[PDB]
RNA sequence: CAGAUCUUGGUGGUAGUAGCAAAUAUUCAAACGAGAACUUUGAAGGCCGAAGUGGAGAAGGGUUCCAUGUGAACAGCAGUUGAACAUGGGUCAGUCGGUCCUGAGAGAUGGGCGAGCGCCGUUCCGAAGGGACGGGCGAUGGCCUCCGUUGCCCUCGGCCGAUCGAAAGGGAGUCGGGUUCAGAUCCCCGAAUCCGGAGUGGCGGAGAUGGGCGCCGCGAGGCGUCCAGUGCGGUAACGCGACCGAUCCCGGAGAAGCCGGCGGGAGCCCCGGGGAGAGUUCUCUUUUCUUUGUGAAGGGCAGGGCGCCCUGGAAUGGGUUCGCCCCGAGAGAGGGGCCCGUGCCUUGGAAAGCGUCGCGGUUCCGGCGGCGUCCGGUGAGCUCUCGCUGGCCCUUGAAAAUCCGGGGGAGAGGGUGUAAAUCUCGCGCCGGGCCGUACCCAUAUCCGCAGCAGGUCUCCAAGGUGAACAGCCUCUGGCAUGUUGGAACAAUGUAGGUAAGGGAAGUCGGCAAGCCGGAUCCGUAACUUCGGGAUAAGGAUUGGCUCUAAGGGCUGGGUCGGUCGUCGGCCGGCGCCUAGCAGCCGACUUAGAACUGGUGCGGACCAGGGGAAUCCGACUGUUUAAUUAAAACAAAGCAU
């Protein structure tokens, strides 16, 4: 008679507002619910750093930000990486395109002048 | 007790002038020799049935008793 | 040292006529820290936490743990942060005048020693105890006479 | 800050002991607990151990300073004069 | 279900009565009284907080039994000046010790020359 | 003798009366027996419900313990029973404690005082040490070799106080199975350990076995002379199996509080499978219930901890915790060292235990046999232990016995086959006196004049609902309702409940009981020492059953050819788990929606009545044990 009840408590029965006497902390503490969340957003965070999807620098800022719970679960961290890491790339593509052209014509400026100083 | 992991010891631990008895019990598959001395029950695990009969006769005196099983 | 707001100091000396290590419990002056070479005698220069007999120290030098009479090993001005001041020697009759913590000027015999500097632990009575209990725990550690 | 407007450390006392007593204590339960900088290392790890005794964290050197502070300004001016008196004693 | 009893005649949860449980062959959970776990030595330096590595940590009177190799480290000043001091004070000895004797030489020079 | 609230002894009326009412509860059958509301067995119904009406102890009791028997006396009725009465029986230790050590303190000689038994006093007005290595001599002993031994002296020694003081502090080493009517770490069986002795060395191994030179011999090797050897490995932390050593000196262990957080290990609980035995089968249930191991001491290895070492030098600062914290006084990163190792495997150990099924001994055996003691997973769970890290003090939170490591080198040892030494390396032999040891440990073995609702120190601590060791119900375990039963159902009580309408009109007074009572979501005043007031006040929701959404862990990377035994080690060649997807498991939770109920829904239990003012005391605290709990005392603060 106690199993048939517990198999119904797992699903949602017998556990409304009329079956609670303990404080919201007592049923499931706030220290633990936070605590188990830091061990998930930190674990994922350092499973990425070694896997080389983020780097040293990002793993720090994401470490302080998660400590101030700007990320409230795992999906919203897995996603917020996919926003930074993506827009970091596009900035790079517009950064390694800017200097590649800027200098090529600068040494090609340095070469064209040297072919001038030889031929007087 | 003491675990002994070869053969040459089992005589140097059973040729002594003070040694008392040898128990050769047939566990379900290996063999167990237990020579009782003044301080330890010197147990030798040997897992070969066709090697215990080699070691049954080679006990230092005629004493092959008392065994159980 | 429980029952005292002036923490002591385990100074380690060397017996010069046998072979061992002798230890003392000086009242610690202020500034004294472990691993420091404290000197002791008549020809040890002026510096904090370093005993030398009044008479070979200049006029105006602040001392603590000052002896009363030569050889009684420290009696005057040794509470939690008090200090006796030297005033003016008298190299004839070998006397000296000190201004004890209360204010009464004493004509102390010279040649009796006193470790320089105020006594560590000063400024103790500036925190209101604020509690009945906190005064209880204070007077339980001393002679048992509180309420 | 934002949790308490004008109490600070002495908010652990509540509505007791009065106002002016708690104000006078707020300047002492901040000096004594807070960590000073050990002069022998520069590492801010000098924390009061008991009354009038201070301990470092990395040098491991105890310094017998003031009772709620690393130094009481009289004890500094005594260290001052004794320096000055040391030259006059030896010209 | 557990129905346990102090096996000896002391019934007060004192300091020399701490216990651990065990499961005897006859399948009966019974108490066993544990010998207190002592601490390994400290440095003779006095200013290092950690304990000694190398020296086996056991109660005092047990040391009548252990062989000398289990109670010290072959290092000079072994088993009395800590292994951090073996890395510090045995360092810090020589560096303090040799040089200070060398300075005495220097002062024996500048003083004697004049 | 009539008296004195006369002394001692005795007997009435009261009176077959008051009374044998604190904590739910007993019933049916059977047995011995003269006799049965009460004793014993069986069946049923109940409670104590793991902060026990349970299983053990310390104080205390002193034979109450166990068995056989008794029906004088006591067990406020009774009794075939007893805690009673009469006979018998019972308490087994090197390892469990006492003894050993010091703690607050007590105490003697020295000294001082005192008419005096004696008193003050504990390093204090004291010639306070009776011990030791070696050395010189005399002198025995036994193989007067050699050493054990003895007296004188030389040397060396701090005298820092004799003794006593804890069955809870300190304090080496014993566990498992079985056994009786009562004892079992005490007995039997089996495995271990501490201390002490080792004296003529009881035995192995270690210090201990080199090099050059010259001879010869092809060499194997042997021939001889000098000089060495009181041990090796690692850059380092440190390791190895022992690896000389005194007077003296240094340090360590013994050896330190309370609270908060986190983590590891284990016992208990829980879930899912296999078995063995069981209750239910009116219908349903691959069923619910019990059971499903391995001690001490070694050996090996997981797992935690490191303020241990080495390479290298870091800001486009890092690493990192639940919180911290740390870093050129050397971060991350790689490699190593140590400690704990209660956990896993193994020796002990399957022989034993335990669950079942079956024989023999017709009988008292501690008998004989088949099978099994298997495979998994979760956790903020509880208890115990270990290890990190903080917080709190004007609190800083024990001594000594004992045991150990280090420094220093007075001494010993042999001259080339053997020594002196093993801070015993592995073995082997012998010894471990003395005293306590049953039982109760409490609504019955203790103190209250007793089998008294009082009082008295601790350990162990299941399932459900629930925040919870709350309250309530159940299992292991225990009991007969607490010094008696039967019949009825009057008053008065005592202890519980409800009552139409009004709601303090009662009374000195809302005395008593009565409403509010948990949790989620909204809302919150005057005042204020800005912390509080505050669960202020005041609202709404709460049941079931069916869903929805969200909050996590472990694993992953190619056809091709030959070799090696398109699967894999290898090669070469490709893939590039490329946006981060794919597969398997995993715990409870939180928010929303539909439907349904005589609108009942913290449905038993547990669980605050609020508001506006005045007087007094600041507060928390304490007191008139047995009429006064306060406005009295204390108290931080102020001041003499
Ligand atoms: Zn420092």
């Amino acid at each position: 008679r106690c199993r048939k009840n517990t198999l119904a408590r797992r699903k949602g029965r017998h556990m409304g507002i009329g079956k609670r006497k303990g404080t919201a902390n007592a049923r499931m503490p706030e220290k633990v619910t936070w605590m188990r969340r830091m061990r998930i957003l930190r674990r994922l965070l350092r499973r990425y750093r070694e896997s080389k999807k983020i780097d040293r620098h990002m793993y720090h800022s994401l470490y302080l930000k998660v400590k101030g719970n700007v990320f409230k679960n795992k999906r919203i961290l897995m996603e917020h990486i996919h926003k930074l890491k993506a827009d970091k790339a596009r900035k790079k593509l517009l950064a390694d395109q800017a200097e590649a052209r800027r200098s090529k014509t600068k040494e090609a400026r340095k070469r064209r002048e040297e072919r001038l100083q030889a031929k007087k | 007790p003491r675990k002994i992991e070869e053969i040459k010891d089992f005589l140097l631990t059973a040729r002594r002038k003070d040694a008392k008895s040898v128990n050769i019990k047939k566990n379900k598959d290996n063999v167990k020799f237990k020579v009782r001395c003044s301080r330890y029950l010197y147990t030798l695990v040997i897992t070969d049935k066709e090697k215990a009969e080699k070691l049954k006769q080679s006990l230092p005196p005629g004493l092959a008793v008392k065994e159980l099983k | 040292d429980p029952g005292r707001g002036a923490p002591l100091a385990k100074v380690v000396f060397r017996d010069p006529y046998r072979f061992k290590k002798r230890t003392e419990l000086f009242i610690a002056a202020e500034g004294i820290h472990t691993g420091q070479f404290v000197y002791c005698g008549k020809k040890a220069q002026l510096n904090i936490g370093n005993v030398l007999p009044v008479g070979t120290m200049p006029e105006g030098t602040i001392v603590c743990c000052l002896e009363e009479k030569p050889g009684d090993r420290g009696k005057l001005a040794r509470a939690s942060g008090n200090y006796a001041t030297v005033i003016s020697h008298n190299p004839e009759t070998k006397k000296t005048r000190v201004k004890l913590p209360s204010g009464s000027k004493k004509v102390i015999s010279s040649a009796n020693r006193a470790v320089v500097g105020v006594v560590a632990g000063g400024g103790r009575i500036d925190k209101p105890i604020l509690k009945a209990g906190r005064a209880y725990h204070k007077y339980k550690a001393k002679r048992n006479c509180w309420p | 800050a934002k949790r308490t407007k004008k109490v600070g450390i002495v908010g652990k006392y509540g509505t007791r002991y009065g106002a002016s007593l708690r104000k006078m204590v707020k300047k002492i339960e901040i000096s004594q607990h807070a960590k000073y900088t050990c002069s022998f290392c520069g590492k801010t790890k000098m924390k009061r151990r008991a009354v009038g005794i201070w301990h470092c964290g990395s040098c491991m050197k105890t310094v017998a300073g003031g009772a709620w502070t690393y130094n009481t300004t009289s004890a500094v001016t005594v260290k001052s004069a004794i320096r000055r008196l040391k030259e006059l004693k030896d010209q | 279900v557990q129905r346990l009893t102090y096996r000896r005649r002391l019934s007060y949860n004192t300091a020399s009565n701490k216990t651990r449980l065990s499961r005897t062959p006859g399948n009966r959970i019974v108490y066993l009284y544990t010998k207190k776990v002592g601490k390994a030595p400290k440095s003779a330096c006095g200013v290092c907080p950690g304990r000694l590595r190398g020296v086996r940590a056991v109660r005092p009177k047990v040391l009548m039994r252990l062989s000398k190799t289990k109670k010290h480290v072959s290092r000079a000043y072994g088993g009395s000046m800590c292994a951090k001091c073996v890395r510090d004070r045995i360092k810090r000895a020589f560096l303090i010790e040799e040089q200070k004797i060398v300075v005495k030489v220097l002062k024996a020079q500048a003083q004697s020359q004049k």
